[PDB]
């Protein structure tokens, strides 16, 4: 809920990080926008 | 002449209430600006 520079598994970027209701299948670790920018991620330590 | 005008304004209610296509000249202008912005967003996903 704060603006941050993030890095998940080497995906560096900038934004707000928020809870989400998206149900990624076990083989999926990033989700993307129609612009192909990442707009969701599963956290690598606590799998939300 | 008054009854005919009042009846013809009646057909304007009924026509606009019934059909989908009557405002096509306005909906097409909204569709062109929406399609041009959708294209400009999709185009970000290109490699070039």
């Amino acid at each position: 809920n704060k603006c941050v520079n993030f890095n998940f598994n080497g995906l560096t970027g900038t934004g707000v990080l928020t809870e989400s209701n998206k149900k990624f299948l076990p083989f999926q670790q990033f989700g993307r926008d129609i612009a192909d920018t990442t707009d969701a991620v599963r956290d690598p330590q606590t799998l939300e | 002449i008054a009854n005919q005008f009042n009846s013809a304004i009646g057909k304007i209610q009924d026509s606009l209430s019934s059909t989908a296509s009557a405002l096509g000249k306005l909906q097409d202008v909204v569709n062109q600006n929406a399609q041009a912005l959708n294209t400009l967003v999709k185009q970000l996903s290109s490699n070039f």
